């Protein structure tokens, strides 16, 4: 239980941080 | 063609991000469930 | 750019699988949402 | 192409609808979390 | 509870637009 | 309900052939 509340954190931080970097490399283009 | 090349990488890794992400809470969706179901019966 | 084109369709596709996935566990989460609320009633 | 772009430009803003749509059900699916948790320490 | 199940819907409108939007653009490409 | 235990599960699954198909093309174009 407390297992996937953690992973779901991990998850959420990375697909922000990747977005970020889709977002600058779409302007960029 | 590098530019489109790491967008197109991006995209697809923020794909697999997403759907780890909703396959994540899907356990703990079908954890709430069960534990919905076990009070119903006490 | 033939790969690009049957790339990017599979992308498209993904969206869809992902959107539809996310809409399917709402409805699922709108459920244990009134089974919560039941349960608060019958025990608080 | 611009048309190409324009896709790319949509895809991506659709990603970014669809964390922010995974991120508000998280928030719920936490309440519910923390709703069983209040009622199984009741029974 | 009511008001996140509204913020979550009305995101997936938005990404339903979207998805509409994004299928037509391919067809065109 | 279990349908849509039923409904989500399969649409994973479709998710998850989908992300190894698109992966697959994206290693393709890069090489």
């Amino acid at each position: 239980w407390q297992e996937w509340e953690q992973k779901i954190t991990a998850l959420l931080e990375q697909a922000q941080i990747q977005q970020e970097k889709n977002e600058y490399e779409l302007q960029k283009l | 063609t590098v530019q489109a090349r790491q967008l197109l990488s991006g995209i697809v890794q923020q794909q697999n991000n997403l759907l780890r992400a909703i396959e994540a809470q899907q356990h703990l969706l079908q954890l709430t469930v069960w534990g919905i179901k076990q009070l119903q019966a006490r």
